[PDB]
């Protein structure tokens, strides 16, 4: 039953499956909120912890792609990896050639071009047999400012001011249409972001049940500690 | 090209490989081989299938293959990938020789033929071979050993075991009467003859319809031989023999 | 060229020249032979400036990813490994490359020499260039692993020093870097002649 | 050829030769090369002009016997 | 030149090697170690050419060492110098060669002591006593004139001893220090330096 | 091309109001030995475009079949763009260091003259790769012996006309006659204009032998 | 035996100030004892804050401007905005070293405006060493002419001289002297200067005769 | 040559080859890893015992390195294969980084092989899961757990194979810090653990224990009735406090 | 059914439908619209956002000096397609020293394109392309296929609800020809608002304009650059 098409087939209304599939399978995963403000770019992802002997400090959902870029992701994480890996490679080698610092959009764009790669007939040995089932929350500081991207498996990415991926990615872009203004602060955007992961999330927020970092003019990418977690979730 | 493709390494519904389950019915449906291990060798009897008054005389076993200069097989299954397997064996069992000047430890080649089965049944859209083989055979590590391997590519020890038809009957024979660390080569040919009579069930046992080889140690030498036809013959009158004795004495 | 670099108790002591030479002629006066690799790795240049400065920042892109993939940052001993096969798949091309790696990691400082022959040593104290065997001479009287820092400053600058003065390869101003537990500092960059009126004078 | 480097800026003595920098002109690339018979109706014996002597041409560049 | 010499006794292999590493006319470092512990009881002795050297030798161990970790029991010193010498052989004639000269000193526990002597073509040679580099040829005629095949371990150091000392009196390169290993049933025994201040 | 076998001697380029004019002998000399005394060293790439080479003719056949067959496809293709002398000058240019860098050199000099858009193009190339736009043009013996005259005249008079140019040409190659031993008196004319491109020959270069007397 | 490599002659000159650059050259194109022609220039400008000057074997030094221009027009596309000057050497370092065992016998000097508006000047050798400086000489005439700008632009070997900041009227004198200074006892460089300004305002060309023996 | 995409997406967004890869670990034997102060036990069960088998061929234990020991539960030749890669790549990293490799970056190794099993033409996933663990150079026990997906997640204790979810229960409630005071301790903790859902009374347990800068060790039969008699004595304990 | 699922399958009427599917998928695009003068050619582009939250689509595409492009469909296939142009442009300036002529750009996508719908196990490039260029020919609107057929148009529309701007290109084909750049661009925008619902007007956040001509490299205009254009616009005649 699934093995009555290819992987490069169209639907009758012009999309490809696969690629259609993949964003449905976006939809299982947890959710992650990027916010962007002038003072920075903050990145919220529920951890979704599954047992207690489990270790949340082993979940690694927020990435540090470069000093001045991080990454949220949401769906199949470790089809993210290969992609979190082509980001730092793409970043280091930028650096090597020119002695500068990738902007957030190259990068982001050097990732999405690597989305539609996959298909049987005309492949080398090793090549991509289907879409990758990962969205890619790209939030860094470049000279334009502190910016914000959003990925998907179709290959297309835009700028985002404040955007949710994954399970509750509706209800989250709905509450983050009324929070989010464009005077927001850095503070204000970390205590919004947490708000409605709190409302989103099944249990009840707390230093180990979430992933917080962020990138500002100035200061390299930083994942929250404990304790500045703890600080943060005291009053919401 | 996708409508022909008969998908032969995916996984079925329930995590099974349906190629490999069904070679192993092929396997169950070949002809008996028996291996059991004693102290002072170990041996193979392996049931012959190939049986016919105009066939020829075979040149050394129809199933029982040597390896090297110290280890033999035995194969059930489909014929000609047998042929491919032993001489994958004798390849591997030649390029490790000619690496370290020392004979091929047992397991090391079991575990390459396995390898090359694992990676068929995995990767390559081929159907998987058909063979299931018992090694027997004596190195510096463990001395005389016995190894049985399955399509899918699992191996694993043993001190008796059989594969082919009526398998499960000459298991639950040998647990019954194989005594672990008391086994001579006498004693281990008798259940062997024994356990050969009992599963060929429909065909009395004849000496042109069994082959037996052994294993033993001469010297720091590994001698492997084939019994000729008066030797299981009188096997076979010993086994008779005492068959008759019991039920006199019954 | 003489780079050096000596291990004491306060770290790692790294000095070179920054004479650049085209035959008889000199190319230029004022060239970082030290290259900082990263905030807690620095190399050397001797031989070809091109391929030493090609080949170090390789490996300070490969220390890069590395630190990225595994979350803490590589080891000197591993730092020169991979410049050592690096460099040694083009081994007999006519790569001219003789470098310190130097830093600070778990096992304490650590320095070791890499060629483009293939050498690849861990050592005390070390001297590259054509000038080097003078700054071998001055660093060997007068090096202990008790040196005081201002002393270890002294030593390193004295021995560049003679090493212009002997060495026609040699010249321009030393420069002088100290590797501390918590990365490396610039520590100066005097220049031959006012070295020549302090010592001389 | 010319494009040596890093031979002589790291050992003394030694088959390798070459400074820090890469320049042909600076390693004894020919520059324009002119054979010193040419514009002769002769070759010129082996070693007729001494290196760093004052010579010129007989002709130009391919007039050589 | 680097020095090697390994002396086979009844029991145990005594092995020593030069502490030196030169570039031009300096000597870079004093203690220097050309011993690769290729098992628990194999060790592996490799001079040569700069990088050469490092490489064939990590990649011998790490070669045996995944052999170790594969079967559960290590390999036996002849298996392991006649995998070294196939592999020097087969990168003798392809794109890499490696000019290394090897001494393999192993004990086996049913074979017993064994000393390899492998140079730079790839020949394998069992010998009861060997030697390599320019220091060999003054010190394999000492070896020849003095060992038996019953000297134990105190009259064998006393034997190197001899030979290093005569490399002391007669060799022009300086050679000052030697590091020392002995190879029975109990495993690789690092003994004292020999050392000439 | 490690050792050309039959090659062409120089190659002269003149530029006039009006247009480009280009002279090459019609001798292809095998070493000392002049073997081929009709073979033509100037090519018509397009209605804009001539081409001379000396050197190897084999490699410059070659490059004519190939330049031939680049006009013959862009002319199929019919939507109003031809090449231009600049674009057949950079085309070879890029041609020469291809070849010159896999150590596999066209061993040839070109002159490329043209006119096209109401201004002449001359363009030199030879078989390293080295390129430039020249008033005027000599290759190998031309150079020392055509080219300080051409020089001195366009010192003299930088705008040139045609009957002008057509007779500092042929002074040139009488002189060259004179002073050349692998050149002939037997050459071409090619002259590129507004009307297209027209060829002209065989011509022969009037001698004087005066000084055999004195 | 066949050589792919010439020297077509050429000297390039580079001058950092505060807040300009000038990159300079002469038009002789010259192969042997032969002049190829007398109007040849070395400057190539690359942006509108960066001037490149190529001299050496001329065929490379035409195909090494083509693949800079064709990678800056990569970077324009792919980032979405101009290459820096320092950005520009890193690439140009780059390129130069990946034909290390066949190099471009090209002397290369980039003259321009870093991201703080100062002046920028990077000499290269043929397989990509590089170094930021104030001036630079390069070519034909190099030797002549650096240690002349070290004794006039550098102070160097003088006393109670004040390090005056370098403008712009004294830099174009100094330069066009020092070239008159090269055409007189080098070869190679002759029958023109040209000087390329770089400024906030712009790039701006200028020539200036040479003598032609 | 073959090209063929095994694995596809489903309309509901799942990757079904790699579920039923995981239905195929389901089926395997139990196997159980518990991490403790100084010792880390992984215990299998054996879903048979043959009495005609030799029992050093069937070990679903086994030591990557020195300092590194897996288990697995699944399909064992894909475990074999798994196992070999992940020795070379150890013995590799050995070699170019000249220290022993940490217990996250084999883990990582084997997640990355397995995911790009689960994306590639012409194969199928990997049908094993695996129970890393080990001891870091600081000496900090380490527990890893990989799936056919690729994915891989640390633990203080956990349980593959059939019948893993009754046993993660049972750790859920037992594995207290003063369960695995002593090694003692944690060695019955896995053999209760086991015991679960095991018959034959610790007969059909494979047990194996590696201590700090010490070699993986197997424990013997005697010593695993040993301590099963152990447990069955504080059994008795508690039904004397009971009653 | 049985013929809709490959490329290289006919149908028994003579039709391939994955090829249609593709086309398809062209028309799920939001509408962009070319159209030239005697010296200009003008892209208008309909950005549209996901969200409210969300920056506006790119839809015009930098490929050379001369020539620039307008997307509508697969947004990586449009970029595969805009890479490979911009290689083949950068070639023809490497080896030729003159732009590449439009045409024989088209000519090459063309060519480009049709092979993926012969091969099996390929699939058509499901974006089409509104591509403006300007060359010794002067300027040219050209429009690309997922069929890999071509065509050189006076004017055209491609994406969702374009058939009202074709109609309004139709109506003023005839004064297209004579107007100045403001006077295009402003008939362009009235085109692309014809695509438009009755409660959705033009704004700066969703326009993105690009133009090249005889003295001028291709430009695009997209957040305040756009103002002036959009200055002088009328209110919809409804």
């Amino acid at each position: 039953s699934e093995y009555d098409r290819g992987v490069n087939t169209f639907s009758p209304e012009g999309r490809l499956f696969q690629v259609e599939y993949a964003i449905e399978a976006i939809k299982l995963g947890s959710t992650a909120i990027g916010i962007q403000t002038s003072e920075g770019v903050c990145l919220a992802v529920e951890k979704r912890i599954t047992s207690p002997l489990m270790e949340p400090s082993s979940i690694e959902k927020i990435v540090e792609i470069d000093a001045h870029i991080g990454c949220a992701m949401s769906g199949l994480i470790a089809d993210a990896k290969t992609l979190i890996d082509k980001a730092r490679v793409e970043t280091q080698n930028h650096w090597f050639t020119y002695n500068e610092t990738m902007t957030v959009e190259s990068v982001t764009q050097a990732v999405s071009n690597l989305a539609l790669q996959f298909g049987e007939e005309d492949a080398d040995p090793g090549a991509m047999s289907r879409p990758f089932g990962v969205a890619l929350l790209f939030g860094g500081v470049d000279e334009k400012g502190p910016q914000l991207f959003h990925m998907d498996p179709s290959g297309t990415f835009v700028q985002c001011d404040a955007r949710a991926i994954g399970s509750a990615s509706e209800g989250a872009q709905s509450s983050l249409q009324e929070v989010y203004h464009k005077s927001m602060t850095l503070k204000e955007a970390i205590k919004s972001s947490l708000i409605i992961l709190k409302q989103v999330m099944e249990e009840k927020l707390n230093a180990t049940n979430i992933e917080l970092a962020t990138v500002q003019p100035g200061q390299n990418f930083h994942m929250f500690t404990k304790e500045e977690l703890e600080e943060v979730i005291k009053d919401i | 090209s996708r409508r022909y493709d008969s998908r032969t390494t995916i996984f079925s519904p329930e995590g099974r490989l349906y190629q490999v389950e069904y070679a192993m019915e092929a396997i169950g449906h070949a002809g008996t081989c028996l291996g059991i291990l004693a102290n002072d060798g170990v041996l193979l009897a392996a049931e012959r299938r190939n049986i016919h008054k105009l066939l020829d005389e075979v040149f050394f076993s129809e199933k029982i293959y040597k390896l090297n200069e110290d280890m033999a097989c035995s194969v059930a299954g489909i014929t000609s990938d047998a042929n491919v397997l032993t001489n994958e064996l004798r390849l591997i069992a030649q390029r490790y020789l000619l690496q370290y000047q020392e004979p091929i430890p047992c397991e090391q080649l079991v575990t390459a033929l396995c390898d090359i089965k694992q990676a068929y049944t995995q990767f390559g859209g081929k159907r998987p071979f058909g063979v299931s083989l018992l090694y027997i055979g004596w190195d510096k590590h463990y001395g005389f050993q016995l190894y049985q391997s399955d399509p899918s590519g699992n191996y694993g020890g043993w001190k008796a075991t059989c594969i082919g038809n009526n398998s499960a009957a000459a298991v639950s024979m040998l647990k019954q009467d194989y005594k672990e660390g008391e086994m001579t080569l006498k004693s281990a040919l008798a259940l062997a003859i024994k356990v050969l009579n009992k599963t060929m069930d429909v065909s009395k046992l004849s000496a042109e319809k069994v082959e037996i080889a052994t294993l033993t140690r001469e010297n720091g030498k590994t001698v492997i031989r084939v019994l000729k036809q008066k030797e299981v013959e009188q096997l076979i009158k010993k086994h008779e023999e005492e068959e008759a004795k019991a039920e006199r004495e019954k | 060229t003489t780079t050096l670099a000596f291990k004491f108790r306060h770290g790692v002591i790294v000095a070179a020249d920054s004479r650049a030479t085209a035959g008889a002629y000199i190319a230029s006066q004022t060239v970082k032979k030290v290259i900082e690799i990263n905030p807690y790795l620095l190399g050397t240049m001797a031989g070809g400036a091109a391929d030493c400065s090609f080949w170090e920042r390789l490996l300070a892109r490969q220390c890069r990813i590395y630190e990225l993939r595994n979350k803490e940052r590589i080891s000197v001993a591993a730092a020169s490994k991979l410049l050592a096969n690096m460099v040694y798949q083009y081994k007999g091309m006519g790569l001219s490359m003789g470098t310190m790696i130097c830093g600070w990691d778990k096992r304490g400082p650590g320095l070791y020499y890499v060629d483009s022959e293939g050498n690849r040593i861990s050592g005390a104290t070390f001297s590259v260039g054509s000038g080097s065997v003078y700054a071998y001479g001055v660093m060997d009287r007068g090096y202990s692993y008790d040196l005081e820092v201002e002393e270890a400053y002294d030593l390193a600058r004295r021995a560049i020093y003679q090493a212009t003065y002997r060495d026609a390869y040699s010249g321009g101003s030393v420069s002088l870097y100290h590797v501390r537990e918590d990365g490396w500092i610039r520590v100066s960059s005097d220049n031959v002649a006012d070295l020549h009126d302090k010592y001389s004078g | 050829g010319p494009f040596v480097v890093g031979g002589e800026d790291l050992d003394p003595f030694g088959p390798r030769r070459g400074g820090m920098i890469v320049d042909p002109l600076r390693s004894g690339f020919p520059r324009a090369l002119i054979d010193p018979s040419s514009g002769l109706p002769n070759r010129l014996p082996p070693g007729a002009v001494p290196p760093g002597a004052r010579f010129d041409p007989f002709g130009p560049i391919g007039t050589s016997p | 030149m680097e020095y090697l010499i390994g002396i086979q006794g009844p029991d145990y292999v005594l092995v020593a090697s030069d502490r030196v590493a030169a570039s031009n006319i300096v000597q870079m470092k004093d203690d220097h170690d050309k011993m690769f512990k290729m098992s628990e009881k194999i060790l592996l002795l490799c001079v040569g050419e700069a990088g050469d050297t490092v490489q064939f030798a990590e990649y011998i161990q790490k070669n045996v060492q995944l052999y170790k970790m594969r079967n559960g029991y290590e390999l036996s010193p002849t298996a392991a110098a006649n995998f070294t010498r196939r592999n020097l052989a087969d990168y003798l004639r392809s794109r890499t060669p490696y000019h290394v000269n090897l001494l393999l000193a192993g004990y086996d526990e049913h074979e017993g002591p064994a000393l390899y002597y492998m140079d730079y073509l790839a020949a394998l040679a069992k010998a009861p006593f060997a030697a390599h580099g320019y220091g060999a040829f003054l010190t394999l005629s000492i070896l020849d004139r003095y060992y038996t095949p019953t000297i134990s371990r105190e009259k064998a150091v006393e034997l190197l001893r001899k030979c290093l000392e005569e490399l002391q009196k007669r060799f022009i390169l300086n050679l000052p220090t030697f590091s020392v290993r002995i190879i029975d049933r109990n495993g690789i025994h690092d003994l004292d330096n020999i050392s000439f201040p | 091309t490690q050792n050309p076998m039959v090659t062409g001697t120089s190659v002269l380029g003149l530029k006039f109001e009006g247009g480009v004019v280009i002279a090459a002998d019609m001798l292809g000399s095998y070493g000392s030995l002049a073997r081929f005394r009709n073979i033509s060293r100037i090519m018509r790439v397009n209605n804009s475009t001539m081409l001379g080479a000396s050197g190897d003719y084999a490699d410059f056949q070659y490059l004519k079949q190939v330049l031939g067959q680049m006009v013959i496809d862009e002319e199929l293709l019919g939507d109003g763009h031809s090449y231009s002398p600049k674009a057949i000058h950079s085309w070879l240019t890029r041609a020469m260091y291809s070849r010159r860098s896999k150590m596999n050199p066209l061993w040839n000099t070109m002159v490329i003259g043209g006119y096209a858009d109401g201004e002449s193009f001359l363009g030199y190339v030879d078989m390293l790769g080295v390129a430039y736009e020249a008033p005027s043009l000599a290759t190998g013996y031309g150079a020392y012996l055509a080219q300080p005259l051409l020089r001195e005249v366009l010192e003299k008079q930088p705008v040139l006309s045609q009957t002008e140019a057509r007779e500092l040409v042929e002074r040139c190659m009488r002189v060259l006659y004179y002073r050349d031993a692998r050149s002939y008196n037997r050459f071409q004319i090619a002259t590129v204009t507004e009307k297209g491109v027209e060829i002209e020959g065989p011509l022969s270069a009037e001698t004087n032998w005066d000084i055999a007397h004195m | 035996r066949f050589s792919p490599y010439a020297f077509n002659g050429g000297t390039v000159l580079a001058i950092a100030g505060e807040d300009f650059s000038i990159v300079a050259s002469d038009t002789r194109l010259s192969e042997g004892f032969s002049i190829h022609t007398r109007d040849s220039p070395k400057c190539y400008k690359l942006t509108d804050k960066t001037v490149i000057g190529c001299s050496g074997f001329h065929g490379d030094c035409l195909t090494l401007t083509k693949i800079i221009e064709a990678r800056l027009k990569m970077y324009k596309h792919s980032n979405n905005k101009a290459m820096t000057t320092g950005a520009i050497a890193a690439m140009l370092s780059t390129i130069l070293y990946s034909r290390r065992f066949f190099p471009y016998y090209v002397y290369n000097i980039i003259g321009g405006l870093d991201e703080e508006g100062k002046g920028a000047v990077y000499s290269f050798d043929p397989v990509g060493s590089y170094q930021r400086d104030s001036f630079k000489a390069g070519g034909s005439a190099s030797a002549m002419l650096q240690p002349l700008l070290d004794n006039q632009v550098g102070f160097k070997n003088m006393q109670n001289v004040e390090h005056v900041p370098l403008s712009l009227d004294r830099a174009m004198r100094l330069v066009k002297d020092v070239f008159i200074s090269a055409a007189e006892r080098d070869v190679y460089t002759g029958d023109a200067l040209k000087v390329c300004i770089v400024t906030k305002e712009g790039i701006r060309g200028e020539t200036v005769p040479l003598r032609k023996d | 040559s073959y090209d063929r995409a095994i694995t596809v997406f489903s309309p509901d967004g799942h990757l079904f080859q790699v579920e039923y890869a995981q239905e195929a670990v389901k089926k395997g034997s139990t196997a159980v890893g518990v991490r403790g102060k100084d010792i880390v036990v992984l215990g299998v069960e054996k879903k048979s015992v043959a009495k005609l088998q030799d029992e050093r061929t069937v070990r679903k234990i086994c030591a990557l390195d020195d300092n590194v020991c897996m288990a697995f539960a699944g399909l064992t030749a894909d475990a074999r294969i798994v196992i070999n890669r992940a020795r070379v790549e150890c013995q590799s990293h050995r070699l170019t980084v000249e220290d022993p490799v940490t217990v996250e970056y084999i883990t990582r190794y084997i997640a990355s092989l397995k995911q790009r099993y689960t994306q590639s033409n012409g194969r199928r996933p990997f049908g094993i899961s695996a129970l890393i663990v080990g001891f870091d150079f600081d000496g900090t026990p380490r527990l890893y757990q990989t799936d056919p997906s690729g994915t891989y997640h640390a633990w203080k204790a956990n349980a593959i194979g059939r019948g893993a979810k009754s046993v993660r229960e049972f750790l859920e409630k037992n594995y207290t810090d003063e369960a695995i005071e002593t090694d003692d301790l944690t060695i019955k903790l896995v053999i209760k653990a086991l015991l679960e859902v095991v018959q034959s009374g610790g007969k059909n347990i494979e047990l194996a224990v590696m201590r700090r800068d010490q070699p993986l060790k197997i424990l013997n039969p005697e010593e695993i009735e040993k301590y099963v008699a152990e447990i069955e004595k504080e059994k008795e304990e508690n039904e004397k406090k009971k009653q | 059914n049985q013929y809709d699922n490959d490329v290289t399958v006919w149908s028994p009427q003579g039709r391939i439908h994955q090829i249609e599917y593709a086309m398809e998928a062209v028309k799920q695009g939001s509408a962009t619209v070319g159209l030239k003068s005697k010296t200009h050619a003008v892209l208008v582009a309909l950005k549209r956002a996901q969200s409210e939250l969300a920056a506006h689509q790119k839809k015009i595409l930098h490929v050379d000096n001369h020539i620039g492009i307008s997307i509508a469909g697969l947004t990586a296939d449009a970029r595969l397609l805009c890479n490979f142009m911009r290689q083949e442009c950068l070639d023809s300036r490497f080896v030729f020293d003159r732009p590449l002529p439009v045409s024989r750009l088209v000519s090459l996508i063309g060519s480009k394109t049709q092979i993926p719908t012969q091969r099996y196990g390929r699939r058509p490039y499901g974006v089409g392309l509104l591509i403006a260029g300007y060359d010794d020919m002067g300027p040219h609107i050209f429009q690309t296929c997922p069929s890999a057929n071509y065509f050189d148009c006076r004017a055209m529309s491609i994406g969702a609800r374009s058939q009202s701007a074709r109609t309004y290109l139709e109506r003023h084909m005839s004064e297209f020809m004579e107007c100045n750049l403001n006077e295009l661009v402003k008939h362009g925008l009235r085109a692309l608002r014809e695509t438009l619902p009755a409660e959705q007007d033009l704004t700066t956040k969703n326009v993105s304009i690009g133009i090249v001509g005889k003295d001028l490299e291709f430009t695009i205009y997209d957040d305040d650059d756009v103002s002036p254009f959009l200055e002088g616009l009328e209110e919809r005649p409804q």
